[PDB]
This record gives structure tokens, C-alpha cells and sequence, in this order.
């Protein structure tokens, strides 16, 4: 109600608004105030907070929860379509005959993808490309990625414009920034983040890790 | 004169074999109503007549062959009408018998604009025989990039 911002001008200490002001309603210490909540029993809601909220609602986007709200709606002239098993492609992409799509995934525009790959319960950006004969896992990539021949993926996150050689490799939990690039033959291990800059976190830009540190 | 037309209709299989005989026949009764130095309307159509017969009866009685030629007359003599100048008449003829044929050997091709869709990714499509219009569909889908998979009828004989 329009009492809050006033009623918060009062009450400075309150910063935050379930820990401070809540509490503060109930314990009487702002007094004489009613508070309610809607249960809502069905539709959905939720917001994005952690890493294990984003790959998890991602995960319920795509399985329809939030309609209209999905891809296959394209609210921003996108041109994606639903495909069974939750699979959903925009318009002039371009994929390869032995690779194959597995359930739960989505694919960007103007993305390719090389041979004999497999991409599973995976989130593509547009404009991408990936390499031949690689593996890709409950991954996110995002716009303008590119992924080097015969790679394994899974579980990490690929920032935008981010390059990837061949023979490369990176698992669980990892996050990568953008402009960071990762030369051929190489691994990344679990829960590594990275960036561009050693403003806190580790990497740089060209060669894989151990590499270019500074 | 215009004599053994069969051999226009014949030279075109080799002016072009991937055009279906229909089409070579129209075009050369075309070429035939073109170098007709005709007076009456009678002459025109008995013209044609003793002459798809004798293209008619040169091959097997094909039905896509006896089925445009018949059709090409019945179409041509539809809006059909003398005023005046008799040369409209030769006029209108192979004006809109050049229409005709234009818009014939330009079917094959709409076809496959309208089949194309027909086939889905990783479709499983089945083909008794050769067939001119169900090959140009299949490569115009194939161009489109577009993964399946067929069977072939061997089609005896």
C-alpha cells in the first residue's frame, strides 16, 4: 500500500523486506499493522536468484509451466516451434544428419551444429556453431558461441561470444565469461568460473588455463 | 509441307528428354497451327483432329498423351470467336495455345512447391516406381535440407 514508502522513511533500519520489515510488523515493533498472503494453488510463479534456480526454472520454462509464456509463443518475433519431447528450434539453423537432438533442448537462429555430435537438455543461444563428433549435457550456451571439434560439455555455463578449440573438455558446474577463449586438447575442472579481467576470479582470454594468467 | 510432325515431337525428346511427351505433342501442335496456312475455322479444327489422331494413334494410345491433346482443343476452342479480321482467329489460336503450353510445362514445378512441405524431418516416404512429379518434389524437399528416407517400388515390368 502507499503507506510503505513513508512507513520505510520511518523505520530506517529496515532493509530488508522479509528479515527486517515482516518481522518487525509481527513482534508489534511497528504496531498495528496487518499483513495477508494469496496461496495461489495453481499457474506458476518464481524468480531467478541462484545458479540452482536458473538452470531449475529453465528447466520448467521449457516444460511448459509458465504458458503462454514459452518459447513457441515468440513474444519478440523470434521464430521457434515446439518439437516432442520438448525440443525447440527457431527458423534457419542448420544441423547435420548424424547429429542427433535428445530431449529437453533448444536452439538459437543462424546456430550450426557439426557431425555425429549429441546435445541433451541443453539451452542454445543464436547465432552459434558447434563442432563434429562432440557431447553437450544439461549445458546453457548463449549468442554467438562457437565449440571446436569433438568436445564434451556438461552442466556449466557459456557466456556470450565465447570460443571453444577442439579436443577441449569441461565439466560440472563450471562458468565461463565472455571473449574468454580456451585453446584445442584441453579440460576444465568442476566449479571453475572465469572472466576477463582478474578483477577477483581467474583466466584471461586466449590459451586454456594455467595459461595467459594476468 | 508441315508432314511426319511426330518427328517435332519426337526431336524434342532429344531437344530435351526431361520434359514428359505430353508436352512435346502441344508443342508440337503449336508448331503446327504456326506453319498453317489456313482460311476457315473447319480447316483449323479437322487440321488438328486428323492430325492428334495420327499423333494419337502413333503412340500406344497413351492416356497422358490423348488426355492434353484432347483437352488443348477443347480449351483453345472455348473463348473462340471470328470478328472481322480473320487472322485473329490464327491470332487468338496460338496466343493462347503458346499460353497454354507455358502454363503446362510450368505444372511440374508448382507441384513441388505445394509437395515439399508434405515430407517431415526424419519422414519415412514410400514410391511405387519411377514417377516424373514424386522425384521433383523429393529433391525440392531434399534442397530445403530436410533429413528422411525412402523405399523404392521396383515396379514390375
Amino acid at each position: 500500500s502507499n503507506d510503505v514508502p513513508a512507513l520505510f522513511t520511518e523505520n530506517f533500519d529496515y532493509q530488508d523486506i522479509r528479515k527486517d520489515f515482516v518481522y518487525g510488523v509481527l513482534t508489534s515493533d511497528l504496531l498495528g499493522k496487518k499483513i495477508h498472503c494469496h496461496v495461489a494453488k495453481e499457474n506458476y510463479a518464481a524468480r531467478v536468484r541462484s545458479l540452482q534456480t536458473y538452470d531449475a526454472i529453465s528447466k520448467d520454462v521449457l516444460s511448459r509451466w509458465v504458458y503462454p509464456f514459452v518459447p513457441d509463443s515468440n513474444l519478440l518475433n523470434q521464430t521457434f516451434s515446439y518439437q516432442r519431447h520438448q525440443i525447440y528450434k527457431e527458423e534457419d539453423v542448420v544441423l547435420a544428419r548424424s547429429c542427433i537432438i535428445k530431449a529437453r533442448t533448444l536452439i538459437g537462429a543462424y546456430t550450426k551444429v557439426g557431425d555425429a555430435s549429441v546435445v541433451a537438455n541443453t539451452i542454445i543461444g543464436r547465432n552459434c556453431t558447434i563442432g563434429s563428433n562432440c557431447s553437450i549435457d544439461s549445458a546453457f550456451l548463449w549468442e554467438d558461441v562457437v565449440i571446436g571439434d569433438n568436445c564434451r560439455i556438461g552442466k556449466a555455463i557459456l557466456a556470450n561470444s565465447v570460443k571453444i578449440g577442439n579436443n577441449c573438455s569441461i565439466e560440472d558446474g563450471a562458468i565461463v565469461a565472455a571473449g574468454v577463449v580456451i585453446g584445442d586438447n584441453t579440460i576444465i575442472e568442476k566449479n571453475k568460473r572465469l572472466t576477463t579481467f582478474e578483477s577477483h576470479s581467474q583466466g584471461t582470454l586466449n590459451d586454456p588455463s594455467l595459461v595467459g594468467i594476468g | 509441307g508441315e508432314f511426319d510432325i511426330v518427328q517435332v515431337y519426337k526431336k524434342f525428346l532429344q531437344d530435351d528428354p526431361e520434359i514428359t511427351m505430353p508436352v512435346a505433342a502441344i508443342e508440337a501442335l503449336v508448331q503446327l497451327l504456326s506453319r498453317s496456312q489456313a482460311k476457315t475455322i473447319s480447316e483449323f479444327m479437322d487440321i488438328l483432329q486428323n492430325g492428334s489422331n495420327t499423333l494419337k494413334e502413333g503412340v500406344q494410345n497413351n492416356i497422358s498423351l490423348s488426355a492434353g491433346c484432347d483437352i488443348f482443343q477443347r480449351f483453345v476452342t472455348r473463348s473462340l470467336h471470328d470478328v472481322g479480321d480473320f487472322e485473329q482467329c490464327k491470332r487468338h489460336l496460338v496466343e493462347n495455345g503458346k499460353l497454354f503450353i507455358q502454363r503446362a510445362r510450368a505444372c511440374r514445378q508448382r507441384i513441388a512447391h505445394l509437395g515439399y512441405p508434405l515430407i517431415r524431418d526424419g519422414s519415412v516416404i514410400l514410391t511405387h516406381g519411377f514417377s516424373r512429379g514424386v522425384a521433383a518434389v523429393l529433391l525440392a524437399a531434399a534442397k530445403r535440407h530436410v533429413r528422411f528416407k525412402v523405399f523404392v517400388t521396383e515396379s514390375r515390368p
